[PDB]
């Protein structure tokens, strides 16, 4: 049983520095790259960066380069992210995830997330277009979710479900590959620029946000999401 | 495939 | 076993409304008033308001009157707070607490707190409580005294709380000097009127954290800015 | 009114 356990909720003053942690169990910590993801309103997901725990190599989203530093403590099997000069714009839920599993790897295990509050006191990036933005359906309807890439990315698309108060869950990797434990109603297709996630028959437990993600080019990017909701 | 060295190897 | 269980972390857009909850177990929900407290940097504590679950009577801190609405769902034994027109200034940890226990009542049980993030995207006569020193650096074994001075006479209506990092406040002393079950003997309180003291006979390593005083004699209920007890270099 | 919170909090 693999687990990524994140440190507790934080509340800091503007201008402060903050280090948050991600500790692993059930597998060899140096096996897979660690990723940090920022959750903002929508919900919306942004990729901050990645660290390779075996050698400490990093790759950052340029938007976060002056803000966050990724590090690992191999002796403690713990990954860290340190923020500097925190502002109201940094208040968010931050997730850690590993990029592993059976080959080819994907963001398969995620931490529970860390809420960070910064208290007020007393261009060449791949664009992923998700449509329809909202799907209002009755359980039993068959649905299809689209993800259009700004340029050809072969089969480097992955699909995530995100339910309220929960961490993202990997549904499909590399456009069409099935994930262990994921129900058979979820399937994916496409290559190049047009990708589809199909849900054979929507269940009540499926309502939430669905995000596509590309991992062909730096920075890794997400679509804006499709909200799957119960028809009024 | 610029991310493979980092993510897959 | 009494428990106040708060709903999970929230993240919303500016201008949104949000209802957060506090569900009780192990006692009769209508027994005691429910209170909501805002935690901001410092840490700093502010009292938002109270609701009497038996009859629905409320009393608000005027600073939060145009922002928050308190309610109870007696059928679900759940207390609620609803915020409107949320802004970055509302991002905080919100605690629910009951004002009960053995008579005279005090904020004895607290929820674990709810982190509310309002995302940026991709009272002329209120009682002032002066706490000193603001920071106290000590070595375990040291005898310490923490002061709480009220802006005017409040009789014995002072209560002391300990708050450790990532934890909810813990009631140490109620009504200036009354001892609390399970609280170690090293903690004691004294004073009446305007001058109040919390003494720690001999400080232990587990005592490091924030110490807040609170007055419940006048509306709105108020807190001191706290004394940060830390280890000496 | 020296005990204005008593009706709400203690009764």
């Amino acid at each position: 049983e693999v687990q990524l356990q994140q440190s507790g909720p934080e509340l800091v003053k503007p201008g402060a520095s903050l280090k948050i942690s991600c500790k692993t169990s059930g597998y060899t910590f140096t096996d897979f790259t660690f990723h940090w993801v920022k959750l903002s309103h929508g919900p919306s997901l942004e990729w901050i960066g990645t660290i390779k725990p075996s050698n400490g190599d990093t790759a950052y989203n340029q938007k976060f380069k002056g803000k966050a530093t990724l590090s690992v403590d191999k002796s403690a099997s713990t990954a860290h992210i340190e923020f500097r000069s925190l502002t109201s714009e940094d208040s968010a839920v931050y997730f850690c995830a590993r990029f592993g599993g059976s080959y080819p790897y994907a963001m398969d295990y995620w931490g529970q997330g860390t809420s960070v509050i910064v208290s007020s006191g007393t261009a060449s990036d791949i664009v992923l277009t998700q449509s329809p933005a909202t799907l209002s359906v009755t359980p039993g309807d068959r649905v299809s979710l689209s993800c259009r890439a700004s340029q050809g990315i072969y089969n480097y698309v992955h699909w995530f479900q995100q339910k309220s108060h929960e961490s993202p869950r990997l549904l499909i990797k590399y456009a069409s590959q099935s994930i262990s434990g994921i129900p058979s109603r979820f399937s994916g297709s496409g290559s190049g620029t047009d990708f589809t996630l199909s849900i054979n028959s929507v269940e009540s437990e499926d309502f939430g946000m669905y995000f596509c993600q590309q991992t062909n080019k730096w920075p890794l990017t997400f679509g804006a999401g499709t909200k799957l909701e119960l028809k009024a | 495939n610029e991310t493979d060295v980092m993510l897959l190897n």
